[PDB]
RNA sequence: CAAGGAACUCUGCAAAUUAACCCCGUAAGUUAGCGAGAAGGGGUGCUUAUGUAAAAGUAAGCCGCAGUGAAGAACGAGGGG
RNA sequence: AGCGAAAUUCCUAGUCGGGUAAAUUCCGUCCCGCUUGAAUGGUGUAACCAUCUCUUGACUGUCUCGGCUAUAGACUCGGUG
RNA sequence: ACCUCGAUGUCGACUCAUCUCAUCCUCGAGCUGAAGCAGGUUCGAAGGGUUCGGCUGUUCGCCGAUUAAAGAGAUACGUGAGUUGGGUUCAAACCGUCGUGAGACAGGUUGGUCCCUAUCUAUUGUGCCCGUAGGAAGAUUGAAGAGUGUUGCUUCUAGUACGAGAGGACCGAAGCGAGGACACCUCUUAUGCUCCAGUUGUAGCGCCAGCUGCACCGCUGGGUAGUAACGUGUCUAUUAGAUAAACGCUGAAAGCAUCUAAGUGUGAAACUAUCUCAAAGAUUAAUCUUCCCAUUUCGAAAGUAAGAGCCGUCAAAGACGAUGACGUUGAUAGGUUACAGGUGUAAGCAUAGUGAUAUGUUGAGCUGAGUAAUACUAAUUGCUCGAGGACU
């Protein structure tokens, strides 16, 4: 469908209080307003996305080829740029806010990178299980179990491919979907999800109409306070 | 292994600091590892900028880290920081010590550097 | 867990190929002539246009 | 841009109450709790001492201690959610700003009041 | 979180002092009964004069817990022992008295004559 | 290391509890010697006063979550070969 | 005589009772004891055992269920090898 | 008795599983001595799941409580250069039995050494070089792939259909769960060795006070950032195509009949997609956009002015490489300042008390990483690689 798209950053999250008396967990995106920078129709190139383009920057923090296309294009020179598969409602050099794309409380997915741990042991990994510690297990009892598969020339001779061992681990984009929208705030660029967000603190993180669940809205008011003295 | 030497515990590395921040306020430089220097910085910095006021609540706290030295013994060396050494940083913001590079030692190849500090 | 054939003198070359060596970046000092390694002091005693040892 | 991290208490700014009576760890309190099962919400009071006094904005919590039949029970609240009212009754002397020493004493065990 | 094997007190006027868990229900590998889970139980130390001798099996309802468990409007329960009542197989308590409070989230589950029973629900 | 406390396992293996001094209190059984430090509990900090030869001891008061505040100190019960 | 599914019992994981929710292990009892049995001793026996075996209180990361922290390695750089 | 006796380590238990279908559940269907509920048998189906305990070394089994289910098998009766050693299977000893005797018993009982630093390949990751017909910086399509797919309970539909009567639905809707997976640390906890406070002994700082060294971080109560789960969020759908069993419409072959031969359908957690992730070394080296370059004269040799590397300050990253940010035209690290958070009323002084000590100064003092400002210090006034697109 014609899915709807905006990037920001992550810069904490925290909880909010809300009708039925529900304790919300929030994460609190800054969303930059992004500016479309190339419009990939389905005629011109055989499939239909738009090219988004955030992080606003100085212009001297800048490649030459990269700066010369964006003054040639007529648009405000940023660090990233980036294209959303089936976004088609928007035409070039159009700014853009997450306002303009979305209810208060409608369901949105969420990908960002996440974050990375290093390299890491299987049991940390794919959730594995650990052998004894009593009775004297030996010492190498935090490995990742026997990964034979047959002993004897007939049976398998190797170990599979797509072995689950130790590896690197995290610093890969994950996606969380069906994560409500809670409030929006135009006056500091500003949107809040519930739910938790992956990625450190600081990234970059692009929201998305969810799949699953494209127009579903499930609308949440607030619980301003009464309280006085 | 079973049985290991002591090893950098943490002790140890504050006693090292401690050692180390003490010959900086003897001397005035020390040719220490460049990973030791950048450590004791911090310590150096803060203790410069605590002895600027004098009281006696300031020396007590900085007995908390100095330790005598052939040049000076530790109260001697309080004398010498709070009568000159402080006197000349009273208006420098942060940044009293810097600590530049040498060439690796013939032995381990270890970055040697110089804690420096000057105004 | 040991070599069951001897590794040839081929298959040594191929891995000590990655273990050559490098050069450090080098400068010529200031005020002084000698080429000391970058973003160090010569041993000429100076680190740029600054004092910061004896003469050697 | 840039940015401040304080973007966060702006955003707590909105729903933060007004009044949140000032109480240390050693305070004994009575909170009175809104229930709605289905209309005519029913006031329940939950009177008892404090044991914390954690947080950093609308994540400020505390822990209130209650013995019913010489049950003891605890029950640990937001301070900055609807439903819930704080009041004092009385204030008491103590040193520790967490007193987790309370779970493992019967009764004799009173915190000292506090002129 | 009282889990499989967990001794525990029990809460109403059975006469059922000592009891211990001898299986979680509602799944296979439970592992974990928290406020409202029915569970079964097995009663190994009771009063001469009880109801229940010991060594029966027999379900029954946690009403207490020592770690507590969230609450949905942000509050955390949290009692200082485990207990429990003696249901007999639809809703109704083995006993006629109820010592302690009881949590609420007996409520929704049902178990309402225990809340009518129960001398202050929490 | 929260909750649980042998569910681990071939077996409470290993690990965990108690631990010094002083004071109450100690069963079955027995070859009447023992059992037995059985079991199960209480106190120790500081100050003043009173202590006597020193000190234990005693009274009053104070502080902390905690008072052989660390370091060194027996975990038991029951039955059988 | 005594003792007796025993360090001995193949059928046998014998019957029964006790212990547990559940007990091829344990305790008591029964006796067709293949082939128990009297100085290669038979039956009991208080104390003792870094002896074997079963139940239980306290106790605990043994375990449900893994997690974190510090060192010394591991890894990177110099030297010997 | 065919390979191995100049050694192929053999039971069970733990860890990790993978595969077959002769299917245990979930899924579809036919028949019935199938009223309904509940069944029995058979056909299709391997996507996923298939419990916890007592006894035994135990597989196996019996039992107890469960769940939708507690499948049948294979992989050197999977798996010791992964663990264990309870058993078998060393020397010791004892019981019964046999042997006149040394001794023996798939008869029993107690104790009893389990080595290896990974060369090749396979796999998990992460890199250097080169290549893709000029060099470089970005943005993509996606051939070939990988991952996930479990299910229950309650309420309503409805005490309706069915049934005499107990009993009691198909189809569907909603809510709440168990398990597993992916993230996150606002909440709850765990940990949190240059944090805060209390406190014992000892040796010092010439003594009081106050600190330091050591005693498991000396011990104890908390605890920043961070890392996590026992914590909180999401997922575990839905939909489309083509099909298995099966049911068909029409229709002859064979004037009837007939699901099939033509034609035309309905049709399952299986299959191809929808979902998530990676991906042009996809040499079949794809596409798009932007920037840089056309000289020095007999194939060279100047070889950029696009860019990149060496070196430095680092972390959202991290074993080392790499990745990401920044190198004076600078907020990258440190420091300084302000603040947050944590700890909890500092030292000194005054008052009261003979004294431990109490009150006032004081919500004070202190602070590893946290938030943010500020060139004070450190990232130098450096070296190297790198262009004329070759032919159709
Ligand atoms: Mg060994
Ligand atoms: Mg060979
Ligand atoms: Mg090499
Ligand atoms: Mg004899
Ligand atoms: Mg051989
Ligand atoms: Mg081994
Ligand atoms: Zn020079």
């Amino acid at each position: 469908m014609e899915i709807r798209g905006i990037f920001g950053v992550k810069v904490g999250m925290s909880q909010v209080f809300t009708t039925n008396n529900e304790r919300l967990p929030i994460t609190v995106i800054y969303c930059e307003p992004n500016q479309v920078a190339g419009v990939k129709t389905e005629a011109k190139d055989k499939y239909s996305a738009t090219l988004l383009s955030f992080d606003t920057v100085e212009n001297k923090k800048l490649n030459k080829p990269q700066q010369g296309f964006f003054e040639k294009n007529n648009l405000k020179p940023t660090k990233h740029l980036q294209e959303i598969r089936n976004m088609t409602g928007f035409e070039m050099g159009q700014q853009i806010t997450p306002q303009n794309l979305f209810q208060v409380g409608e369901y949105v997915d969420v990908s960002a990178i996440s974050k990375g741990r290093g390299f890491t042991g299987a049991i940390k990994r794919w959730n594995f299980k650990i052998g004894p510690l009593g009775h004297g297990a030996g010492y190498p009892h935090r490995f990742q179990g026997s990964v034979q598969a047959g002993r004897g020339g007939a049976s398998a001779q190797r170990v599979f491919k797509g072995k689950k061992m130790s590896g690197h681990y995290g610093h890969e984009k994950v996606t969380v979907q069906n994560l409500r929208i809670v409030g929006f705030d135009e006056a500091n660029m500003l949107v809040l999800v519930s739910g938790a967000i992956a990625g450190p603190e600081g990234g970059v993180v692009l929201i998305r109409t969810a799949k699953k669940k494209p127009g579903v809205v499930k609308p949440i008011e607030l619980a301003v306070q009464t309280e006085k003295a | 292994s079973y049985i290991n030497k002591p090893g950098k515990t943490s002790a140890w590395r504050v006693m090292t600091v401690r050692q180390q921040v003490s010959a900086v306020l003897a001397y005035g430089k020390i040719e220490t590892t460049l990973k030791k220097a950048k450590n004791t910085q911090k310590r150096l910095d803060k203790l410069i900028t605590l002895a600027k006021v004098d009281n006696f609540n300031n020396r007590r706290q900085v007995k908390k880290w100095l330790l005598n030295t052939n040049l000076f013994d530790v109260d001697q060396l309080m004398d010498h920081l709070f009568s000159k050494v402080a006197p000349k940083y009273e208006k420098t913001p942060g940044g009293y010590s810097r600590v530049l590079k040498l060439g690796p030692r013939r032995g381990d190849a270890t970055e040697m550097a110089i804690l420096q500090l000057t105004d | 867990a040991v070599q069951q054939r001897r590794s040839s003198k081929h298959r040594r070359d191929k891995r000590r190929s990655h273990d050559a060596l490098t050069a450090q970046a080098l400068s010529v000092c200031q005020k002084c002539g000698k080429k000391k390694l970058f973003h160090r002091v010569c041993s000429c005693g100076m680190y740029g246009d600054l004092r910061v040892k004896k003469a050697y | 841009k840039i940015n401040k991290q304080a973007l966060i208490d702006l955003v707590e700014q909105k729903q933060l109450k007004a009044y949140v009576p000032e109480f240390s760890a050693g305070d004994e309190v009575n909170v009175a709790i809104k229930l709605k099962e289905k209309e005519k919400v029913r006031i329940q009071n939950f009177t008892g001492t404090v044991l914390r006094r954690r947080g950093k904005g609308i994540s400020e919590t505390f822990i209130v201690r209650k013995t019913t039949d010489g049950i003891p029970i605890e029950k640990n609240f937001q301070i900055h959610n609807p439903n819930i009212s704080i009041e004092l009754k009385r204030r008491g002397k103590v040193r520790r700003a967490y007193i987790s020493y309370m779970r493992e004493r019967s009764g004799k065990a009173a915190k000292i009041k506090e002129r | 979180m009282v889990s499989f094997m967990t001794r525990l007190n029990v809460a109403d006027n059975t006469g059922a002092k000592q009891v211990g868990i001898i299986k979680v229900l509602g799944s296979t590998r439970k592992r974990y009964a928290f406020l409202g889970d029915v569970v079964v139980v097995s009663v190994k130390d009771a009063i001469p004069s009880g109801m229940v001798k010991k060594g029966q099996v027999l379900r029954a309802v946690i009403v207490r817990t020592k770690k507590g468990q969230q609450r949905k409007d942000g509050t955390h329960l949290k009692f200082d022992d485990n207990a429990c009542v003696l249901i007999k197989e639809d809703k109704s308590p083995r006993g006629t008295r109820i010592f302690g409070p009881v949590a609420r989230e007996l409520r929704e589950r049902g178990y309402n004559k225990i809340l009518s029973l129960a001398v202050e629900v929490v």
